[PDB]
């Protein structure tokens, strides 16, 4: 069985969750002569592969308590209301043995919020759980823990005083937490001298822990691949480098959400907008008390519009690399849905993930399909194109200033956008992105020549002097034309 | 140049599982079930 | 009783399967020396009928282990109470008689995805499979093998870690792959020396391996009927190939020899769509690899789509034949969504050429006016401004584009992030008129006295499609010359 | 309680309701506190199955029987 | 309208009936161009899909009297984009128009939104507001 | 009464309806007053169901079928 | 025609599948003065919808199966 | 069945004002039932034939003989159209001053032919929606085949020249779903029951 | 008459039960120019009021005789 | 007949299917006539639910092991 030393990386959340399980059971005398009652519910939530069920089994075997397990899709019946009788059956069985602990994983699968169903038996399933947890007058006997993945899909009646308080988010082990995961998994495998766990966590962005256990297993498959078939295999540094490219990270749901692996100097020229990008979320995160001292909210949104192909995807994804914040990627008409009632809730869950993943970076592309300043073309239909723009203009005003929420724009048409879209307080700085001049079009080609070994005999400004009003993407077309014009004889 | 969108909703089922009328059980008792090989069951006589 | 030598084509994947299901079973102590546990779940996918069920039975009889089978649409059609006990009986019986394999098929019918159309059962069976598969790894000689048709309709909780981590893509075979299964399925039929094998495999070009057993029996039945052996070409004209009405059509086998002229387009299409798909070792150190977008414009009937299927059969890749008005636009939101799944299908079957026709409509989508549609032809170009440059270094896709009006090109679609390589397709000159027409009358048993130089002298401003009418009229009257030859 | 009723089999929630009001008046004064009554009686346009109609008409009949003071 | 069935005006039915039961309670109404824009017009809605929004906003007006302390406030950026039956007599007989702040009011705006600031009083906030003619309080 | 018929199942509710009409025949003249016919007979075409044509079809063959003056 | 928007291209290719299943069939297109007149003359909002309905049958003339005697 | 309720309700009104053998039922009790009747069959076209003579209208005697020489001869014997190879008429027209008594002229054509008459309203081609402009106009046609011989009346036939090019995204069956079917449903007869 | 679907014609059904079961009755409709947006305007020489409520109105308002006092 | 045997239970339709093929083996040659395949196997574009795929999987199963005579 696993123990407390079986998992690392969440040492802050381990010591936090150990207070609410040991103190109601080991030393219950602290709740006496203080007046209050010890709480029961602990709520864990996060992405899959973070170790929610691993942390539940580790705290059970390390205390010797009467552990119990209640599964999400298992106890959900349609016969005669048997789910309402099997929930109270598990509560009286845990009450018969002291001390005890129950665990309800994927709690969003059992009776979610009623925005969709609203009429099924799950409305009467959750109300059974309300009177079951509130009728737990047996002090210091049963402690309930739960695990889910989306805290916004659950009904808000659970987040209350009695049943489920003191929620904790199991985050991502980025601050050398993957080194502790590699110390657990690779301590049983035979190792060599060339491997080093400090040179693995710096390159594995994300990597919640489940793919790290898949990475060391796939590195063992590469070691036994060369054996054609007394045995001394070991590992090597090239096995983990083979497992990086030949195995996908946690990105099967969405293609790119983290970054595109760029930096500051990958955009050609435009050193003035690099200075003005230092007034974005890089600035007020490490000092947010200065705006409370000066008594005014910071800048909310900066807008951009101009010629296409001048850095509205490079600089739009360079913010995801200069701070490595919780980036998201969403397209213009991908926000637009096929259903009419979803037209206002799709922007709601995106903005709710932004305040929950603070600090975050969001962006928008092709707002002409989203703004629609006339406000719906003709009408007459069961649904119209007017709630998609009138919802984000109010929801972005109903956000907390100290929660790292902002917007940034990338458009090509300055006439389809509404005047209230470019309103100050929502999108303040009307900054038209300019066409680069002859002083900035030399570093446009140098953005691609940083990674390729260009011969120094070729003049760098001779090809750049052929531009007399070109764009920043047009000099990529030259090195794309030269990508198929350089080889020419090696077939 | 427009659209019509409408969703739906369902109700699954409820059950009672009521069976076993009393007239079937009274016929269920008065029967036989079989006896291995040599497990005769006997007769008897008396009271002349 | 099938063996290893019954199927081919996927031999590169058959070798990596033999180290996945036979190596942990025959040598379980090798994973003990390395420390880690052996893998439990490997799944296969692709088109159904490439031998997905025959592949599991081949490796079962070649190992001598126990072979447990749970059918997909059989155990899930029960009333949600016996399915959880059948899976409990499946893992308990395989543990009793180890070494054992467990083969399941059609797992998409057992494990669907959660979508907006809720109302199905969708639970209590896959969650039973979750709590059964995460255990049992106490060096037990058991493996599970899954099989499905659509690999993206499966629930993502299965393909996370430890349950189904290794995947194989058994797709359609190549020209040598269908040649290997043609020799397998014809080992008992007493054919003569008139039959071919390389030409019979090359004339199929899209045939799934299940069709080879049906096409052999159709030609053999025709040979039986003439008693009261080149009947294989009769079987292709009668039987319909599998994947009938999908976007994988291949029935026209025009190669680069059958199309003539336009040498400023043949070498300029070899530079972009055959170089990264064959030699990518130089493309990773000379900038970005793919040159996806290419535009074709010119007069009507200049030979745009004549070279569409010709490049698609040179590298033998898939050919997505999407017509012009394929944006069906039944509502307001699906018109931007039906163009995205065909781009994700191009990333799954990469590399794959995609075709479009006259979908540039952002110049007419001006800002702040009154005359406009209800969401189509003005916001689908905003999806076109974000779904075209959705590239990846592990796919190297390419998209061709043929139009007949270069004046209505959008100012945002003529960009290096979009279709940028525009090439004018000119009229065939006096040297290209002979190269096009002679390759089209190659199938005609003509007399060599008539030279086509007089046709090129009589056609000065004619297009190549108009020259195709001349050889059609010459063949239609050669039919009439053949009609008035057997009646007397 | 609200959700504790209707979770029975073979239709005995009405007998648990009929014995509830009969045993209360045998030792009067009595107080019958029905907690969470919204989980028992929804509207007739959001009906579910057939046992939901059977317990809302049993409650409406038995409520009228208390006119004997 | 997040739920496609029932929860379109039933989320407003506990606002109308509870305003007279839980008085005093002030209900603010905004975003008028996203509730009754195309449905109340001359073309309307054809099919009965989501025409259930303009009915409860009108039939709850005559059924509500001034027995308890009720108060509603409607605010929008486009007053002509709402249905004219919302401006029926008997309920909206008092129309108050908030105008643009002039030069005598824009200087006190800069003294209002600079409240919790360490502002030096030696400068002139009128000189900033004197260059604002078409510039509103957002500018 | 209305909801006392729907508080039972389909089997015993039709037997109780048949017993009421038999005792009133021998006790002529008699008045068989039924109450709350909306709970027994609602609008059927909006909810095409199974029980919406069960107790009313049993009543209709018993109401139109009786003839004894 | 295109009453709503795009409600004609789905009603053009819906008869091509049954034209080759119950072969021999022919299809008789008649009175093309409502589609084959607008190539570059009409530049209105109906002309923008005219450019969307004429490329359906133009690509279906050479995209049809010509070996099923249609 | 409505007659059975008419005789019982009129006789019940006679009992009400007698007590307050001495019984007697007058016609005025049935006149009370006329003002208290229950019209049930209302959403159906009239299938009953009439007996109005052609002398009810005045004049236009030159067009009554032209209609008598076309349709009331083949309904008794259709051999006149087959001895020389001809077909009966499909549709007639009337045009001039609108609403000058063409409904009673449509009533009187079902008397010299000894058949029934079907009265379909004028603006029902535009008042009926999508599906209702197509299926309902052919659900009476096969019903007219079961009730043969009969005649059908239509009005406001000036919609063929104004509702042909239906491509607007506002109307349903009132713009384009009429012109696509009157060319087919008029020639979609069987030529054996003479509708 | 601006309620949900199904109840938009049942209100006029009550005034027809008032013509028969609760006679006499008086019907009155005000502001006939606001109801023209719901009824629809006839254009050209071939038009009509394609409305949901006018089919139940105009048929039964002429079928009732003078004794029902409509 | 198609909708006749499939309208029974899952175990009842399987027993009639299994007893028909073993009867056809002992009186060769035999002809097994099946009608109305569309009611047993419809298209899977929008026909949700899994009650149709149970019986058609047993038809393809029993059509295999009859190779020899
Ligand atoms: N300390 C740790 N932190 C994070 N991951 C870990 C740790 N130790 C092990 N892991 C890996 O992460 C996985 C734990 O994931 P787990 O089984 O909890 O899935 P889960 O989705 O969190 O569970 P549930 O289904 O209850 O949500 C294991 O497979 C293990 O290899
Ligand atoms: N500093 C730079 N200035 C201009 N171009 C650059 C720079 N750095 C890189 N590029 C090239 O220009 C291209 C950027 O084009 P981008 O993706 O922004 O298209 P876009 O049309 O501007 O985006 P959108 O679709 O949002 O309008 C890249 O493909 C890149 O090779
Ligand atoms: N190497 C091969 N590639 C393709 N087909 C083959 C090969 N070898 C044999 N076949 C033929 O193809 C058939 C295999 O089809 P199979 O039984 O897999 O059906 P399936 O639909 O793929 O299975 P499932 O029902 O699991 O989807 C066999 O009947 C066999 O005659
Ligand atoms: N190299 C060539 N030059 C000219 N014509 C050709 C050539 N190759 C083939 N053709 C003929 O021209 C026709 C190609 O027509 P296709 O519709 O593909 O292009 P197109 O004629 O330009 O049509 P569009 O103007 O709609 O693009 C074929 O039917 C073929 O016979």
């Amino acid at each position: 069985e696993v123990g407390y030393d079986d998992i690392g990386g969440c040492r802050k959340q381990m010591a936090q969750i150990r207070e609410m399980v040991e103190l109601p059971l080991r030393h219950p005398q602290l709740f006496k002569a203080i007046g209050i009652k010890p709480p029961r519910g602990v709520l864990m939530y996060g992405p899959p592969g973070t170790g929610k069920t691993l942390m539940a089994r580790a705290v059970a075997n390390e205390t010797g308590a009467f552990f119990f397990l209640i599964n999400g899709p298992e106890v959900m019946s349609k016969m005669a209301g048997e789910s309402e009788s099997n929930l109270r059956k598990a509560f009286e069985e845990a009450e018969k043995n002291a001390p005890a602990i129950i665990f309800i994983d994927e709690i969003d699968s059992i009776a979610p919020k009623r925005d969709k169903t609203n009429g099924e038996v799950e409305r009467r399933v959750v109300s059974q759980l309300l009177t079951l947890m509130d009728g737990m007058k047996a002090r210091s006997n049963v402690v309930v823990i739960a695990a889910t993945n989306r805290p916004n899909s659950i009904d808000p009646a659970l987040r209350r005083f009695g049943r489920f308080d003191r929620e904790v988010d199991i985050g991502i082990p980025d601050a050398t937490g993957r080194l502790e995961v590699l110390r657990i998994h690779t301590k049983n495998m035979k190792l060599a001298d060339d491997v080093d766990l400090e040179a693995l966590a710096a390159e594995t962005h994300g990597y919640v822990g489940a793919d790290i256990a898949s990475l060391c297993s796939e590195a063992a498959m590469q070691q036994i691949r060369e054996k054609m078939d007394l045995d001394s295999l070991g590992v090597t540094m090239d096995n983990f480098r083979f497992a990086l490219g030949n195995s996908n990270p946690s990105a099967l749901r969405e293609t790119v959400v983290e970054s595109v692996n760029v930096t500051w100097d990958d955009v050609g020229g435009l050193d003035e907008i690099k200075e003005e990008l230092k007034e974005t979320v890089e600035y007020p995160v490490l000092h947010p008390d200065q705006y409370t001292k000066f008594g005014l909210s910071p800048s909310k949104g900066v807008l951009f519009y101009g010629p296409p192909g001048t850095g509205k995807t490079l600089l739009a994804k360079a913010v995801a690399t200069e701070v490595s914040a919780n980036f998201i990627s969403v397209k213009g008409p991908e926000l637009l849905s096929m259903w009419y009632g979803e037209s206002e809730s799709n922007i709601r869950d995106i903005f709710d993930k932004a305040r929950a993943a603070a600090p975050t970076v969001v962006f928008l592309d092709q707002l002409d399909s989203i703004a629609k300043a006339r406000g719906g073309s003709l009408g007459d239909a069961g649904g119209a194109s007017d709630r998609v723009v009138n919802q984000l203009l109010t929801e972005m005003d109903g956000m907390n200033a100290k929660k790292n929420v902002f917007v940034i724009g990338a458009t090509n048409r300055p006439d389809q956008i509404d005047p209230a879209i470019l309103r100050p307080g929502r999108l303040d700085q009307l900054i038209y992105v300019p066409l680069p001049d002859e002083n900035a079009r030399l570093s446009i080609l140098n953005a691609q020549l940083r990674k390729t070994p260009l011969e120094p005999g070729l003049e760098l400004t001779a090809i750049a002097k052929a531009t007399q009003g070109f764009s920043g993407a047009d000099l990529l077309y030259i090195v794309q034309r030269a990508a198929k014009y350089a080889i020419k004889d090696s077939i | 140049q427009i659209f019509v969108k409408t969703l739906t909703g369902k109700t699954i089922t409820l059950e009672v599982e009521s069976s076993d009328t009393i007239d079937n059980v009274k016929s269920k008792i008065q029967d036989k079930e079989g006896i291995p090989p040599d497990q005769q069951r006997l007769i008897f006589a008396g009271k002349q | 009783e099938v063996g290893y030598d019954d199927i081919g084509g996927c031999r590169k994947q058959m070798a990596q399967i033999r180290e996945m299901v036979e190596l942990p079973l025959r040598h379980p102590q090798l994973f003990k020396a390395i420390g880690i546990k052996p893998p439990r779940g490997v799944l296969m996918y692709g088109p159904p009928g490439t031998g997905k069920t025959l592949m599991a039975r081949a490796v079962a009889n070649e190992t001598g282990a126990f072979f447990f089978l749970i059918n997909g649409p059989e155990v899930m059609s029960k009333m949600a109470g016996e399915s959880e006990s059948n899976l409990r009986k499946a893992f308990e019986e395989a543990e009793k008689n180890a070494p054992a394999i467990i083969f399941i098929d059609e797992i998409d019918s057992i494990a669907p995805k959660r979508d907006k159309t809720n109302g199905e059962v969708e639970r209590r069976v896959v969650s039973q499979l979750l709590t059964l598969m995460d255990g049992m790894k106490a060096r037990s000689n058991v493996v599970v093998i899954a099989a499905t048709n659509r690999p993206n309709s499966i629930d993502p909780a299965l393909r996370r870690f430890g349950r189904f981590d290794r995947e194989v893509d058994i797709g359609i075979p190549d020209a040598t792959g269908r040649l290997e299964v043609l020799r397998i399925h014809t080992k008992n039929m007493k054919l003569a020396d008139d039959v071919d094998l390389e030409a019979l495999a090359a004339e199929t070009h899209g045939y799934v391996g299940a069709d080879i057993a049906s096409l052999c029996s159709e030609a053999a039945m025709q040979q039986i009927r003439e008693k009261m052996m080149d009947n294989f070409r009769f079987a292709l004209g009668n039987s319909n190939p599998s994947a009938l009405r999908e976007t994988v059509v291949e029935s026209v086998n025009v190669t680069w020899d059958d199309v003539g002229g336009l040498d400023e387009i043949k070498e300029e299409l070899k530079e972009t769509v055959e170089y990264p798909v064959l030699h990518p070792d130089q493309y990773t150190k000379f900038g970005l690899s793919p040159s996806k977008g290419v535009l074709f414009y010119g007069p009507p009937g200049t030979g745009k789509t004549l070279l569409a299927k010709a490049v698609a059969t040179e590298v033998s890749a898939n050919f997505i034949s999407v017509k012009g008005p394929e944006l069906l636009s039944m509502w307001y939101g699906e018109s931007e969504s039906n163009i995205r799944d065909i781009f994700d299908k191009a990333r799954a079957a990469a590399p794959t050429v995609v075709f479009l026709d006259q979908l540039d409509s952002i110049a007419k989508a001006r800002g702040g006016s009154l005359g406009d549609a209800g969401g189509a032809s003005d916001r689908v170009v905003n999806q076109l401004l974000t779904e075209m440059d959705g590239m990846n270094a592990k796919k190297n896709v390419f998209v061709i584009g043929a139009t007949n009006r270069p004046d209505q090109i959008d100012p945002a679609i003529l960009r290096p992030g979009r279709l940028d390589q525009l090439i004018y397709v000119p009229l065939p000159d006096e040297n290209a008129r002979l190269s096009i027409l002679n390759a089209q009358l190659r199938k005609t048993p003509l007399e060599p006295g008539l030279e086509l130089t007089a046709i090129a002298k009589a056609t000065q401003g004619f297009s190549g499609a108009d020259l195709l009418y001349i050889v059609q009229r010459a063949a239609k009257y050669a039919i009439k010359d053949s009609i008035e030859a057997h009646r007397q």
